[PDB]
């Protein structure tokens, strides 16, 4: 069968979730149907799949892959965690959905890294990312290895910096720089919008996060005050990839289709359509 | 011993003659480390191609030495005999360059700045990228926003831009209908080599040179010239192996690990940034 369960996760501009037109119950314009499971209450795990609509950079990629690779799909938003983290030896998030065969693939702002590649197969990266550092203009930070980050209590007052936990960026910091990691947790941000407000109002000195999302936010920042250090410099370069089950039969055609999109200039165009910044 | 094919492409692979005793001259990087060099056999120049030992080093050689140590394999390096990266040419098309050597078994691994693309991926296995690729623009220390700048999109003789004749860039531009206007403008000004095109930017004869971003950032490390604008037509360089290779999984995992622990960034700072 060519009808595939596919999981995603909202993260603008890669995946943007909108309410469906209630009269028509049909998704239009550049959006596709996507459902989200929402609990009735806090006593039981009973819930309902809410019909919603999804659009964005990754959704246009999914639509093109559906056409060229020849499949249909049932797109759903993950609700057990977010991108993917191994908790007590059990992957949650989009990675977990693929590992435990609830989704044939995961399409979204899903970072390729080594530990995830041990449990899923990734397509070719379809957009470059990594780790960047966002600051308010003028804050001086040489890079991730700035000793303001590495040995923060060498400085008085110490640098205030954080990430959104449980994703690939925290995993990288935790693995590479243990003292820096344990220090940052007190500055953990609940999400990107929280972090950006914390930066703009001077409650945080730096926000360390996915490079593609940070550089998209810098390009849109009102007043162009929030910038990524270097000039959009990317540490630990990697990419977003489609996650597939290990040994998935779909990987080859997905790979070739994504590279065809590159070869025909369509990825360049998608990049310009969704990720361009005023700043 | 895995047979590694590579190609001369600075700053990823430098190729120099051996010293008079057949060894490689001891040299050091900007960071003060010794340059690791390997002997790579290959042609010297309708003339006979005498294959001799030469000295190979750079980004890609550093990566090979890491991979070889990390994955516990031995290797011998040679330079591709016909000097080409690898395109399908008709005699029933056949792959030339490093692609043909890999597919014919003259090589077991391509370790080179080999651009990942659909045509090659139909035939061989690429790793996850060891370096992300794109085009940028080289100019005199001159603002151009990138591929969508009005002085590129609406060309005139007042702002001359070009690439290398018959290069992958030349071919790429010819292929996209939407680049027709830029292609015809470049066609009137394309240079025979990158070196000549870069010299023409210095001498105010060429206002902008469209070329590989890694090479051009390597060039801006001399500086009267600069790279400018957003990268465009991005992809990556990968290690190339045959579909059946028992190495491809661990090669690609090792590349991810080297990006994640900063090894790859160190390579960028040794060979590309300065
Ligand atoms: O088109 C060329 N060379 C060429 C020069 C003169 C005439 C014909 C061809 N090189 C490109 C493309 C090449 C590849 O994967 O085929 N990789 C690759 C890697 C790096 Cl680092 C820099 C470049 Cl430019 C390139
Ligand atoms: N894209 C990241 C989430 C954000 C981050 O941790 O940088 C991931 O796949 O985990």
């Amino acid at each position: 069968d060519n009808h595939l369960s596919i999981v995603t996760l909202e993260e603008a501009p890669f995946v943007i979730v909108e309410d469906i037109d209630p009269l028509t119950e049909t998704c239009v314009r550049n959006t596709v149907p996507c459902r989200k499971f929402v609990k009735i209450n806090n006593s039981t795990n009973e819930g309902m799949n809410v019909k919603k609509c999804c659009k964005g950079f990754c959704i246009d990629i999914l639509k093109k892959l559906s056409r060229t690779v020849k499949f249909t799909y049932d797109l759903y938003l993950v609700t057990n965690g977010k991108h993917g983290k191994k908790v007590n030896n059990v992957w949650n998030g989009m990675i977990g959905e693929v590992v435990y065969q609830r989704a044939v693939m995961a399409v979204g702002s899903l970072t390729i890294n080594e530990e995830r590649s041990e449990v899923v197969d990734f397509s070719v990266p379809f957009v470059e990312t990594g780790i960047s550092v966002m600051v308010s203009r003028g804050t001086q930070v040489t890079g991730l290895s700035d000793k303001k980050f590495q040995r923060p209590h060498d400085y008085s007052p110490p640098f205030r910096f954080g990430t959104v936990p449980n994703g690939s960026t925290e995993r990288n910091i935790r693995n590479n720089y243990p003292y820096m990691h344990q220090y940052m947790t007190r500055f953990n941000q609940r999400g990107v919008e929280d972090a950006l407000v914390s930066l703009k109002t001077g409650k945080l000195d730096a926000f360390i996060y996915d490079a593609a999302v940070l550089n998209y936010k810098a390009g849109r920042d009102e007043g162009c005050k929030l910038v990524t250090i270097g000039s959009g410099y990317i540490f630990a370069t990697t990419g977003y990839g489609i996650a597939l089950q290990k040994g998935s039969p779909w990987k080859r055609q997905i790979d070739l289709a994504l590279l065809q999109f590159v070869g025909d200039g369509e990825m360049e165009e998608l990049e310009t359509l969704w990720l361009t910044g005023i700043c | 011993r895995l047979k590694i094919v590579t190609i001369h492409q600075e700053p990823f692979v430098y190729v120099k003659p051996t010293m008079s005793d057949g060894t490689c001259k001891e040299e050091f990087t900007v960071n003060g480390d010794p340059v690791k060099k390997v002997i790579c056999t290959g042609p010297n120049d309708g003339s006979p191609r005498h294959t001799v030992p030469q000295c190979c080093y750079g980004f890609c050689i550093d990566l090979l030495i890491k991979l070889a140590r990390t994955m516990n394999f031995t290797y011998e390096v040679h330079l591709v005999a016909d000097g080409k990266f690898g395109t399908q040419e008709r005699v029933k098309k056949e792959w030339n360059g490093m692609m043909g050597e890999l597919l014919s078994g003259q090589a077991d691994m391509i370790v080179a700045p080999l651009t990942i693309n659909n045509e090659r991926a139909q035939y061989i296995e690429f790793s996850k990228p060891f370096k992300y690729q794109g085009l940028t623009i080289l100019v005199k220390k001159t603002r151009i926003t990138g591929i969508n700048d009005p002085r590129l999109r609406n060309p005139s003789d007042k702002f001359i831009y070009a690439t290398v004749k018959q290069s992958s860039v030349d071919i790429y531009f010819r292929r996209q209908v939407e680049l027709s206007t830029m292609y015809r403008h470049m066609e009137k000004h394309n240079y025979e080599s990158a070196a000549e095109a870069i010299q023409a930017v210095r001498d105010n004869k060429l206002h902008a040179f469209i070329w590989d971003s890694a090479v051009l950032e390597f060039e801006a490390s001399q500086c009267d010239l600069v790279t400018t604008g957003e990268l465009f037509f991005r992809s990556g360089f990968g290690i190339g192996m045959r579909k059946d290779s028992p190495w491809k999984q661990n090669v690609s995992l090792s590349i991810l690990k080297s990006h994640e622990n900063g090894f790859m960034e160190d390579l960028d700072k040794t060979w590309v940034r300065y």
